[PDB]
RNA sequence: CCGGUUGGCCGGUCGGAUUUCCAACGGGGCCUUUCCUUCUGGCUAACCUUGAGUCCUUGUGGCU
RNA sequence: AAUAGAAUAGGACGUUUGGUUCUAUUUUGUUGGUUUCUAGGACCAUCGUAAUGAUUAAUAGGGACGGUCGGGGGCAUCAGU
């Protein structure tokens, strides 16, 4: 079956950057997409997103520019500790300037750096760079 | 292809599609107002109505179930919703 | 009878508006004949940008079923006594609190009470009698969430006087700006 | 999907998006419940119901003009039966292969089908007896499966 | 069940002031 | 990128194609720059200023260069009614 | 609304010192329909009832 | 990310009202046996008001219904050189 929504969200973004247009149709949606999607919007790596409602659970269209080279998810959502945040971004970003690991925190979700200066930890989504 | 709206499609081209492909999801049904004119009055049958539905005072078959659509009874007359 | 028809909160735009209330049933029989079980709780003004105001009357949930046969006469005979203003008629609905990790002994908090359901409902309850066909919402750049409601053709005319009047009371009764459209 | 088979069909009904009553639609809520409550003293299965109500009435679906489902309203009036629907009806499909493979003992396609039926009845089982809306030392037998059909 | 009792007799005294006024809005 | 002292430290940086914002590198043998000249009042162009387009390898390997490009040349005001933003 | 801890624009000053000005960055407690609810006994502070004093503009001004 | 919380109401908050039960902190000069209030539990009714109280119906899945479809199966029968 459908195991994770955010999995198949993010690699059909994937999919339709690597083909190279200009837009998506995510389906469905969920919480954790929409701040996804906020998280990716705040740094700029996507443009307008647009949540469509359909009553049943809702249709996502992302319009993408092409800032995007790849987002991920890392499925087992591993428990990450204050220490073993630098784990995590050294083996999935590029190097240490820009690239960022998505966190669910209890504060909220975060990307990594919100996450090091927030003082906090939580569970592992996946990574935008 | 590489940019089209997936937000405002052409109206032509959006219900040519499937029922469930659709940006939402509406039904490709109807409902028909039947005349019979032996009795005349108002019977509000669905066009896909799967059963063999009469007249509630006189004994004729409406409509009978024939796959997708019901089709009507000769001599009889219909409208929209 | 103004102090017969308002709900123990007395002032004096409640009064004119229950006096004016008090004159309407006077030229017409039947609205005498379903109008008298029909009572409100409480009314309050809000501005627009447009220059004018608008008057919302708050609704108990259960006279919403005996306003939904009434409602467009009494709105129209109330705007053409009342200019300057807008009549919007809503119910009042009780939102219970989410509750969090301490939070003792409620019950099963019931869904029709619940935020976005209420929110709705007051989206809903706005824009009598036409109704909404889809909702989509727009995910601005700088992270601003604006909503894009739609309607039907079937009855334009009665609304389209009140769009933006509709968005100030709904930016200011739940704090979110909202845009409407038609379809083509 | 589709279990117990390889098919993939999709083949379903829609809903339309208006969570409201229809415009065209006159009758009154009061009046669907009697007329769903004079349907079920005929003793029909509540799919029947909703088919006959959809077909000669002309009515959306139950839960829009009147707030309920179709058993909030029959066990309002404590109509509902004592089994649900569908797994009564996979009791009814078993005791009819059952008497095929009586019949016939050289058949092993009805014999494995029969394997698949039993599974789906084990599977519904569980579920309806995990909600309890089946009470918990319910167990399947054929023999009794034949009882309560009969 | 006592409150859905006060709401029925509510809804019967409603109805029962609808039908007292029917006459008077029948007579105009 | 940038050093601490405000100077730029770069061999160069490279084009970017005016169709899906890409690099165009410099082994990229099949990538276009278009040059359009745009037009005087009475039908004639000057032949010193343009405007500009460059369409990546990728692009122009599938075939949507032209549609690309018409979309390019009309959201640049340069044409109407051939490419439709819905379809 | 509160005050934090960096960065500057000041240098007050015999290498650091703290307001004003600026972004920022988090933290907290409130108001928006909406957070921990109480019962009874002990302890401060505040609005009164009742009349008294110590200061200053003839004071239900401030302190008891 | 789970779990539970008002559906045969055997539901919730009351400074509503009936009884049934113990408790005894104190007093009646001190202690003991008493017995009558008063406070506090617990259990029955019956009396107030709460918008009385049930998440979407997945291009997940089961299950009816409809007209079909197939050298799918079993049993019987028939045909050909
Ligand atoms: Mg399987
Ligand atoms: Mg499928
Ligand atoms: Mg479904
Ligand atoms: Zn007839």
């Amino acid at each position: 079956t459908r195991s994770s929504v955010l999995a198949d969200a993010l690699n059909a973004i994937n999919n339709a950057e690597k083909t190279g247009k200009r837009q998506v149709l995510i389906r469905p949606s969920s919480k954790v997409i929409i701040k996804f999607l906020q998280v990716m919007q705040k740094h700029g790596y996507i443009g307008e997103f647009e949540y469509i409602d359909d009553h049943r659970s809702g249709k996502i269209v992302v319009q993408l520019n092409g800032r995007l080279n790849k987002c991920g998810v890392i499925s087992p959502r591993f428990n990450v500790k204050i220490g073993d945040i630098e784990k995590w971004t050294a083996n999935l970003l590029p190097a240490r300037q820009f690239g960022y690991v998505i966190l669910t925190t209890s504060a909220g979700i975060m990307d990594h750096e919100e996450a090091r200066r927030k003082h906090v930890s939580g569970k592992i989504l996946g990574f935008v760079y | 292809v590489l940019v089209q709206d997936l937000l405002h499609p052409t109206a032509a081209s959006e219900a040519r599609k499937h029922k469930l492909k659709t940006l939402v999801q509406g039904p490709r049904s109807y409902f028909l107002d039947v005349k019979c004119p032996g009795c005349l009055n108002i019977t509000t049958v669905f066009s896909h109505a799967q059963t063999a539905v009469t007249c509630e005072s006189c004994s004729t078959i409406l409509c009978t179930p024939t796959g997708g659509k019901a089709k009507l009874s000769e001599g009889t007359s219909f409208r929209r919703k | 009878p103004q102090a017969k028809i308002l709900s123990q909160a007395p002032t004096e735009l409640e009064l004119q508006v229950a006096q004016a209330f008090v004159e309407l049933e006077n030229s017409s029989p039947e609205l005498k004949a379903e109008l008298r079980p029909l009572q409100f709780k409480s009314i309050r003004e809000i501005d627009v940008a447009g220059g004018k105001k608008a008057l919302a009357i708050f609704v108990p949930v259960p006279s919403l079923a005996g306003f939904h046969k009434v409602q467009t006469k009494l709105t129209r005979e109330l705007e053409k006594k009342f200019q300057d203003r807008h009549v919007i008629f809503l119910a009042e609905r009780r939102i219970l609190p989410k509750p969090s990790r301490t939070s003792r002994q409620v019950q099963k908090r019931p869904r029709s009470r619940t935020l976005t359901a209420v929110h709705d409902k007051i989206l809903e309850d706005l824009v009598f009698p036409t109704e909404i066909v889809g909702k989509r919402v727009r995910y601005l750049v700088g992270g601003n969430k604006i909503q894009k409601v739609l309607l039907d053709s079937k009855d334009v005319q009665q609304i389209d006087y009140k769009l933006e009047s509709f968005q100030a009371v709904y930016n200011k009764l739940t704090g979110k700006q909202i845009v409407f459209e038609i379809p083509s | 999907g589709r279990m117990h088979s390889a098919g993939k069909g999709i083949s379903s009904s829609a809903i339309p998006y208006s969570r409201n009553a229809p415009a065209w639609f006159k009758l009154s809520s009061e009046s669907v419940i009697e007329q769903i409550v004079k349907y079920a003293r005929k003793g029909l299965t509540p799919s029947q119901i909703g088919v006959l109500l959809r077909d000669a009435h002309g009515v959306t679906q139950a839960r829009v003009i009147t707030g309920n489902k179709i058993m909030r309203i029959l066990k309002s009036n404590g109509l509902a039966p004592e089994i649900p629907e569908d797994l009564y009806y996979l009791i009814k499909k078993a005791v009819s292969v059952r008497k095929h493979l009586e019949r016939n003992r050289k058949d092993k396609d009805a014999k494995f089908r029969l394997i698949l039926i039993e599974s789906r009845i084990h599977r519904l089982a569980r579920y309806y007896r995990t909600v309890a809306v089946l009470p918990p030392n319910w167990k399947y037998e054929s023999a009794t499966a034949s009882a309560l059909v009969n | 069940n006592r409150q859905k009792e006060r709401l029925a007799k509510r809804d019967a005294a409603i109805a029962k002031m609808k039908e007292e006024a029917a006459l008077e809005a029948s007579k105009q | 990128m940038e050093n601490d002292k405000g100077q730029l430290v770069e061999l160069y940086v490279p084009r970017k194609c005016s169709a899906t914002n890409r690099i165009i590198k410099a082994d990229d043998h099949a990538s276009v720059q278009i040059n359009v000249a745009k037009v005087d009042e009475e039908g004639r162009a000057i032949p010193g200023e343009y405007v500009t387009y460059a369409l990546s390898g990728y692009v122009r390997s599938r075939g949507e260069s032209d549609d690309s490009l018409n979309r390019l040349a009309q959201n640049d005001g340069l044409l109407k009614n051939v490419w439709s933003y819905s379809r």
